[PDB]
């Protein structure tokens, strides 16, 4: 049980309590070099190349130089180490900035500065306005009355609206002064640290009395104090026990599915390589037993038994056939990934003009996974919306306004300019004042609210706990009715540039169940007005019979509802002088606790708001980013399922669901209570919600569904499995009121119980956990903190740019990768297996069929450039056709271009090509090549024929593969062939290529290798044309 | 973030390009023109190869009931073997005399590498210091072997002489040239004697002969042009073959001054000195006589390969044409 003693530096120093410094980095200045263990072991190819480096080091078993493998090996490990060094070094700069944030602490005697590191459990602190909370503190006092503090929890949930927080009454009236805080000695026995944000169980033992605590009294670390000059508190949790830091996940090293596929499809090559070398080694043991011992010309001293000779070349055939898993593949992929990533940065169609913020591929290793996405988990506010909640229309009195009929806003000096109101009839009517109901409507908006004024540097900025209320007051200010200021007992309003102060005498509270709020404002003349504002349903239940505008306003509400705009009916009253005086005495009696204070308040509240008169309803538009509704439908056609994980309340999350067209009139909403019946029903027994197609679950209900002994774990796994299957079959799932860790929990749930590839997109510190958890993490630019941007693989400002990331850059990146891998495995299997076929004709003695130089430069100069430009400049369809035809994305989601079937087909193609490249020349050299004094039929000329036929064959195979023949593609393909012949024609072996029979053989081995490919490729597309083929055919 | 990305063709992935589609109007021709070009070339190769006269005598004498078995157990070191063959059709033009060896793996790894390339080039530094690469024959007892390595040690040292059995039954010797039977590059670039001096004796001082060679590299041939590392027979042997069965050029029978054929049809007897033992590893020495052809040599496999490939390509296009017609 956590125990906190105020201003006792050595309470626990007598491990459990953590100092208030944080660490998100992974490496120190020394243990970074041991990062190789996370590269070597995770990727077996790295281990295998290390084996070759060790294998080629010992001269007793060697057939190739070991420097040719160390240099590529360092590049493969070097780039990934430098790539991960900058990533961690960046994490060190941000951690230092957070740690070096300054605060104030009660040291011995007084408040003196102490950085965030120096904060510890049970250490009283003082925080000013617009200052970050350093640790989960207990509010003890504040500069404003009743020790009341408003804090913006922009990181716990990605919302700018202020949160109400109240300190204990006992601490309110004693710890106001600095001196009393120093001598304060309060003992707290609270709950152990956990990731829950909205719940806090504990007590404060002080002055021989225990005071229970609640989440309202506890400020959290990832919050900023606002609208209060200063506040005091003592830390409860610190450093890593802070609820923000417990709502975080590890920075796992993210690898592509293709990278995982190559792991299992490179184990296969190792097994074949061992079997081939072991198979040939056994053959040489028998050959040396019979033919090698009696062959006097082969005697070389150093008598080795035939078993030992076979043993020695088993390694000798490992180096000879090592190119089956070439190291050049993992060196070229670095170029392919880096080049593909830089196309995202250079994209002008993903460049945001007014913010001047082009996209950024912050992780180049995951380029091809953008073509694999099955799910998208998106934050709501800031990602789908602009965080701008404007006031769009108002049905004041009976007539609807704001319909572009016939603004400067210069007539009032208080016009901030945020509003973009276009209609001019409203402006003319207000100044003319021919209808008093217009003035009362906007005056109400500046009266019935809880908005707060700033007046910072002469700017009348507004901050409010309800974003809708802030928009209304901001809307009212633009139309002349400015909310100047407010003290406890009176409220000041500027009407058309004229000062006007009212003495408020009652403020009805706002509650979720209440669905409305009201304010009794006493006019200076003497009139009493009960201004009211609330939802249309509750408001219409409490109108006077005289109201003739009920139906007309109701019609307007439908028009606003069709446009997906929130609506709030406005009303007032004309309470008499004596009428309220009796009620005021009753109302004061209701302020006391009495028994509960709920029924007493709830009762009297009902009779206050009866017999009202209706002005109309407002239309608050929660603005969406441009192209968001088009994006969600565009990606829906790609068979991508979009989930909205948001920290906003249910009604706000549901409303944006309809604005984005995630939810429609067809969809029937399944709420938390409805699901629990289904999940329990399945336990006591695909899911019916497959027909419902929508899912709106609060974060509180996720805990009940998740339920967060061996038998208990069995239910845990089954209960998690049931929810995911139910959730995954719905068209849209919206998870509201979810903590930052609950955002990553759902991403983990989908990944684990569906094996789906997930994309997490969002902005702000709220979404960092799911951005770090999903396979692909996207960070929307715009947040000043730059916390989701820095932890995301990719980052661009708008949401509509997700169309190009997935359908253009991710679709091509998958196609280009798969074409690269399949050909690169082909060109080396064909190249390296000629040593296997030649084994039967040289005593299984591990003699290469090519000259030594051709072994080194095959993957450097002769076949390196054509495949790199195919991995960077290959487009099946243009970008427009990629976005015009979203269905092509399904190719990557289903893993069609790279599999075991497609991998072994490349091996089969490589094996046969090697068979043809060796056995067609063999027929032409077994008996007689063009023979005379100056003639081939050497070993050098035999090696030249296979090398020449191999270079042209593979460089002609890539020519078939590249469907986008840029001039560089043509130059590289023909330049690689021309370069090969240029090198070996003095810029010996040039004698072989200067005869007809050698060229006739080379012309044959090339055609026999390629003509079956042309026939097979032509038949495959004709009989079974792919979706890209159809569009190309109909292009 | 940063300024606007530059607008260029490469960066925006809008480089000019041509998209090639494997339309039936393009694959079908390249399956018929190829099937139409390879057949005439396949007939040209096949018809010309069959017009090249060739007689090949296998004189290893492994099988009893042959007049050459006596040399399989050479009690007396100089063994002479004689075999009679008949030329039914007179050879025309230049006639090339090879020697063949079967089941003789000159492409073994331990054998192919077993030479010192630097020494053969005339590297005086390596002349008396052969590399580790020719380890088993680096030094005989104390001083180094000049042609080090297994490749030079196991040189083919049989002597072949051609005799024409004329109408008078008196054997007529046939002129055989031992010059110009190696690559021009090999004589003048790859293989060279050690620099300095005028006599080959002083150049090869302090260097023993290979253990298997009867005489050192001093006097491989009488002519100074054809002795030393620049000897034609030595050069031709070191030029390693690619497969176990190979044949290496041995002599040339240049065009006769008179109009009559170089080797008129009749009875011929080959007088061969049996020196090279191969029967231990089931080898088979052979002598081959071939006549020059304008288009290289005699290669039937390429002929049938083009008739097969030229025919197969023609059939595939027809099958593709039929399949295209159904799916047109
Ligand atoms: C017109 C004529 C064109 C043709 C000529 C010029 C083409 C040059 C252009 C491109 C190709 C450049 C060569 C890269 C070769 C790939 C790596 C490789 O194969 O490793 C090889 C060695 O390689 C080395 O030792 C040097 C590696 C240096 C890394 C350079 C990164 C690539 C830069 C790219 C710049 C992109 C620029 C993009 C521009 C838009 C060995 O690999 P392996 O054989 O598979 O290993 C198996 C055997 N082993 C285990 C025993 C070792
Ligand atoms: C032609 O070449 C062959 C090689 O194929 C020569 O036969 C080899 O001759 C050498 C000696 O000249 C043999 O080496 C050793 O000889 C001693 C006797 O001096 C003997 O005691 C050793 O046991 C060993 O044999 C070598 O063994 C032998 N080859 C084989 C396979 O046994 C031949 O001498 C050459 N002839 C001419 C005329 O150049
Ligand atoms: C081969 O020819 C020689 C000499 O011409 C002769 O002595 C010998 O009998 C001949 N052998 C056969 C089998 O005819
Ligand atoms: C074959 O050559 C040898 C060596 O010159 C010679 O002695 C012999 O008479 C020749 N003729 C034969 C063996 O018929
Ligand atoms: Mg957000």
């Amino acid at each position: 049980t956590w125990q906190v003693k105020a201003n006792d530096r050595k309470y626990h120093e007598q491990s459990k309590y953590a100092n208030n410094a944080i660490k998100t980095y992974k490496y120190n200045a020394f243990t970074f070099i041991p990062m190789n263990l996370f590269e070597q072991f995770k990727r077996a190819a790295n281990l295998y190349f290390l084996a070759l480096l060790i294998l080629q080091a010992v001269p007793q078993i060697s057939t190739l130089a070991w420097y040719t493998t160390l240099v590529p090996l360092l590049v493969v490990l070097g780039v990934t180490a430098i790539k991960d060094l900058v990533d961690d070094v960046a994490r060190h700069k941000m951690d230092k900035e957070i740690n070096n944030r300054t605060c104030e602490v009660i040291k011995d005697g007084r408040f003196k500065v102490a950085k965030w590191k120096e904060i510890q459990v049970g250490d009283v602190i003082r925080l000013k306005k617009n200052d970050f909370v350093p640790a989960d503190i207990l509010l003890l006092s504040s500069s404003e009355p009743n020790s009341l503090c408003y804090v913006e929890t922009a990181e716990l949930d990605g919302e700018t609206n202020l949160k109400f927080k109240m300190s204990l009454e006992i601490t309110d009236q004693y710890l106001q002064r600095e001196d009393t805080l120093a001598t304060f000695d309060g003992f707290i026995e609270c709950e152990e640290p956990n990731n829950r944000l909205d719940k806090f169980t504990g007590t404060l033992f002080w002055r021989n009395t225990s005071f229970p605590l609640d989440a309202d009294k506890i400020l959290l670390r990832g919050c900023v104090i606002r609208n209060t000059d200063f506040c005091h508190g003592l830390v409860i949790f610190a450093g890593a026990d802070t609820k923000i830091m417990k709502n975080s996940g590890k920075t796992r090293f993210k690898r592509t599915k293709i990278d995982y596929l190559m792991n299992y499809m490179v184990y296969t090559i190792f097994v074949v390589l061992i079997l081939l070398s072991a198979g040939l080694a056994i053959g040489h043991a028998y050959w040396e037993a019979q033919v090698g011992n009696s062959s006097w010309y082969l005697y070389d001293g150093e008598d080795d038994t035939p078993s030992y000779r076979g043993f020695l070349i088993f390694w000798g055939y490992i180096i000879v056939l090592n190119t089956m898993v070439p190291i050049s593949l993992y060196v070229s992929v670095e170029v392919i990934r880096l080049g593909q990533s830089h196309f995202i940065n250079w994209d002008l169609q993903m460049y945001y003009a007014e913010k001047d913020t082009p996209a950024k591929a912050r992780t180049t290793t995951l380029n091809e996974q953008l073509g694999q996405i099955h799910y998208i988990f998106s934050d709501k506010t800031g990602t789908l919306t602009q965080n701008i909640m404007t006031f769009k229309k108002c049905c004041i009195n009976g007539q609807i306004y704001g319909d572009h009929r016939d603004v400067d806003f210069s007539w009032n000096t208080y016009a901030d300019g945020k509003l973009a109101f276009y209609d001019h009839y409203l402006i003319e009517q207000i100044q003319s004042g021919k209808e008093p109901e217009v003035r009362q409507f906007f005056f109400l908006l500046a009266v019935c609210h809880t908005v707060m004024v700033d007046r910072t540097d002469g700017q009348l900025n507004y901050q409010a706990a309800s974003p809708d209320e802030g928009a209304l007051v901001n809307a009212a200010r633009n139309f002349g009715f400015a909310f100047l200021a407010r003290t406890q007992n009176t409220i000041t309003i500027s009407e058309l540039g004229t000062e006007r102060t009212y003495n408020v005498l009652a403020i009805l509270d706002f509650n979720s169940d209440r669905k409305r709020m009201s304010i009794i404002v006493r006019t200076p003349e003497g009139n009493i007005k009960l201004y009211c504002k609330g939802a249309d349903t509750v408001i219409y239940e409490r109108l006077h019979r005289m109201n003739p505008t009920k139906q007309e306003t109701q019609d307007a509400l439908d028009i606003f509802a069709n446009e997906t705009l929130r609506t709030l009916c406005l009303c007032y009253k004309e309470i008499e002088e004596k009428e309220f005086t009796e009620w005021n005495k009753k109302f004061m009696a209701a302020s006391v606790a009495s028994t509960n204070r709920d029924e007493a308040l709830d009762k009297v509240y009902e009779e206050i708001e009866k017999d009202l008169i209706l002005l109309g309803a407002t239309a608050i538009e929660d603005k969406l980013q441009d192209g968001v509704p088009e994006t969600i439908s565009k990606l829906a056609k790609a068979d991508i399922k979009i989930w909205v994980l948001t920290g906003d309340k249910k009604e706000t999350a549901e409303n944006i669901g309809f604005a984005c067209e995630l939810l429609t009139e067809d969809t029937t909403i399944c709420y938390g209570e409805d699901i629990n019946s289904l999940l329990h029903a399945r336990m006591e027994n695909f899911f019916p919600p497959g027909g419902n197609r929508a899912l709106i679950i609060t974060g509180s209900w996720l805990n009940e569904i998740l339920l967060e002994k061996r038998r208990l774990e069995a239910k845990k796994e089954q209960r998690q499995k049931n929810f995911v299957d139910l959730a995954c079959e719905c068209s849209a799932v919206i998870c509201c009121r979810v903590t930052p860790k609950q955002k990553a929990m759902v991403v983990d749930l989908v990944k684990r119980y569906k094996k789906a590839i997930t994309l997490a997109i969002g902005d702000g510190a709220n979404d960092v956990n799911m951005i770090k958890t999903a396979h692909i993490g996207v960070g929307i630019s715009g947040q000043e903190g730059m916390q989701a941007v820095m932890s995301s693989d990719y980052s661009f400002a708008q949401f509509r740019y997700l169309q190009r990331l997935l359908l253009v850059h991710g679709r091509w990146s998958y196609i280009r990768m798969c074409k690269f891998l399949r050909y690169f495995f082909y060109k080396n299997f064909a190249f390296t297996l000629v040593h296997f076929w030649y084994s039967f004709f040289n005593g299984y003695s591990a003699q290469t069929a090519y000259e030594d130089w051709f072994i080194t430069l095959y993957n450097v100069l002769y076949t390196s450039l054509p495949v790199l430009l195919m991995g960077l400049l290959d487009q099946d369809v243009s970008d427009k056709l990629s976005l015009r035809f979203p269905g092509l994305y399904i190719v990557g989601q289903r893993d069609l271009l790279f599999n075991y079937k497609r991998f072994f087909v490349s091996l089969l193609h490589g094996v046969l090509t090697s068979m043809i490249l060796f056995f067609i020349p063999l027929g032409a050299y077994l008996q007689t090549v063009g023979q005379d004094g100056e003639a081939p039929s050497d070993y050098q000329s035999f090696a030249v024929t296979i090398a020449s036929a191999l270079v042209i064959t593979v460089n002609f195979q890539i020519g078939l593969d590249t469907s986008y023949w840029t001039f560089v593609n043509a130059f590289s393909i023909f330049g690689s062939i021309a370069l090969y012949f240029g090198i070996m024609f003095d810029f010996t072996a040039s004698n072989a290529l200067r005869q007809p029979y050698i060229w006739l053989t080379i012309i044959l081995t090339v055609a026999v290798c390629l003509l079956p490919v042309v026939a097979i490729r032509f038949l495959s597309m004709t009989i079974w044309p792919s979706e890209s083929d159809k569009i190309q055919k109909h292009r | 973030k940063t300024r606007r990305p530059d607008n260029t063709a490469f960066k925006q992935q809008r480089l000019p390009a041509w998209q090639p589609i494997l339309t039936a109007g393009t694959v079908l021709p390249i399956f018929f023109i190829i099937g139409l070009i390879f057949i005439p070339i396949g007939i040209g190769i096949f018809v010309t190869s069959n017009n090249i006269r060739e007689i090949e005598i296998d004189y290893t004498g492994t099988e009893p009931s042959s007049p050459c078995n006596k040399c399989l157990s050479p009690d007396v070191t100089p063994c002479f073997c004689t075999i009679n063959f008949t030329l039914e059709k007179s050879f025309e033009g230049n006639v090339f005399m090879y020697y063949g060896l079967s089941n003789f793996y000159q492409n073994h790894r331990r054998y192919v590498k077993s030479r010192d390339d630097s020494q053969l080039n005339g590297d005086s530094s390596a002349l008396l210091n052969p590399s580790k690469e020719c380890e088993p024959y680096r030094r005989n007892e104390d001083k180094p072997i000049a042609p080090c390595g297994a490749i030079a040690n196991s040189m083919f040292n049989d002597t072949l002489e051609l005799f024409l059995i004329g109408n008078d039954s008196y054997p007529i010797p046939i002129a055989l040239k031992k010059k110009g039977i190696a690559w021009w590059t090999d004589k003048n670039v790859k293989f060279r004697n050690p620099p300095g001096g005028d006599n080959l004796e002083e150049r090869f001082k302090g260097t023993t002969k290979p253990v298997n060679w009867l005489k050192p590299v001093y006097m491989l041939d009488s002519d100074p042009d054809n002795n030393g590392f620049i000897n034609e027979d030595f050069i031709v042997w070191m030029r390693t073959a690619a497969l176990p069965t190979f044949r290496k050029l041995y002599r040339l029978i240049e065009r006769k001054s008179d109009l009559h054929p170089t080797l008129p049809a009749g009875r011929y007897s080959l007088n061969v000195t049996y020196n090279y033992p191969v029967h231990y590893f089931d080898g088979r020495k052979r002598m081959i006589l071939s006549t020059i052809s304008w288009m290289g040599g005699k290669n039937p496999f390429l002929g049938i390969a083009y008739i097969a490939v030229g025919s197969i390509s023609f059939l595939l296009g027809v099958v593709l044409l039929v399949i295209n017609h159904k799916y047109r």
